[PDB]
């Protein structure tokens, strides 16, 4: 309610704090983690938490690495996102100040120029209502034309997942503000991009009880660059050690 | 007899299995296989979700069907 979109960095111990009254497999998990992760960043949990948390991720990934090359590699795959959009039959009025926010905000964080911005900037932009909507209001679209682009690939578990065809999932699922996202968008904003993400699974499981590790799923279209925790319900953003 | 898993990334997963197996059972095949921890997977035949408790022949899962999986990543 009053919280911002992205949080600041937080060192691993506040999450424990959310569970040291719940169950020990958690409590453990969180330790071990811990170990291999300094620090997360909270996303409000407004149902946009998977695409805030990868937005802030890659933007502060491009502003840390000032990696030019992979700019140009994923301005070459949003190109080809605006293509499949088009070809879908979604004229260029509907989506095109989408795309041109996210497009600023990644010039943005390449330094050297005229507008070069630091991550204190970075952070008040995706703290920004008018800026943050629109770059998760982006990468929704993105995800709606790669799911309805693969529509016969997805097509079974999609109707497995909610019994619904295709497109009425990308209109009903993706492309809402506020709708939550499952592995089906991950998989299309990780393909359609071209940037792999690790997702830290933090649940209840275990096979040898005693034996307790923190599993990760890893979407690669070298491990990711992109870390993300994920609780039953809710994404944030991990920080490698 | 064997059946077939897809996965949301293009692969096919084989496993032996009697109509007898519970979807349990298929889950902890699949960790097997793959290190996906049951509690994580959700399995799908035919438009439907399949529910630890039944069985195979319950769903009517032949020789040489296919079934689809999902991790459970629902978020917001």
């Amino acid at each position: 309610s009053k919280l911002p979109y992205v949080g600041d960095k937080e060192p691993l111990s506040t999450l424990a704090a959310e569970f040291q009254s719940g169950s020990p497999i958690l409590q453990e998990k969180i330790k071990l983690l811990g170990e291999q992760y300094d620090a997360l960043r909270r996303t409000r949990g407004d149902g946009n938490c998977f695409y805030r948390s990868f937005m802030f991720s890659y933007l502060e990934h491009i502003l840390e690495t000032q990696d030019k090359a992979e700019v140009e590699r994923i301005l070459k795959k949003i190109e080809q996102c605006k293509k499949t959009l088009a070809d879908l039959g979604y004229i260029e009025f509907t989506f095109e100040d989408f795309f041109s926010i996210f497009i600023d905000q990644l010039e943005s964080v390449l330094q050297g120029h005229e507008s070069s911005i630091g991550a204190e900037e970075l952070l008040e932009r995706t703290r920004d209502q008018m800026v943050s909507d629109y770059v998760v209001m982006f990468f929704r679209f993105v995800t709606s034309g790669e799911i309805q682009r693969r529509a016969e690939f997805f097509e079974p578990f999609i109707s497995g997942l909610t019994n619904s065809t295709v497109v009425q999932f990308c209109k009903a699922s993706v492309e809402p503000m506020g709708e939550e996202s499952d592995h089906v968008h991950i998989i299309a904003l990780s393909d359609a991009l071209g940037v792999p993400i690790r997702v830290m699974y933090l649940d209840r499981s275990s096979c040898d009880a005693g034996n307790i590790s923190v599993n990760h799923h890893d979407f690669s279209p070298e491990k990711p660059y992109i870390t993300l925790l994920y609780r039953p319900g809710h994404y944030d953003i991990l920080y490698p050690k | 007899m064997q059946i077939f898993v897809k996965t949301l990334t293009g692969k096919t997963i084989t496993l032996e299995v009697e109509p007898s197996d519970t979807i349990e059972n298929v889950k902890a095949k699949i960790q097997d296989k793959e290190g996906i921890p049951p509690d994580q997977q959700r399995l799908i035949f035919a438009g439907k979700q399949l529910e630890d408790g039944r069985t195979l022949s319950d769903y009517n899962i032949q020789k040489e069907s296919t079934l689809h999986l999902v991790l459970r990543l629902r978020g917001g």
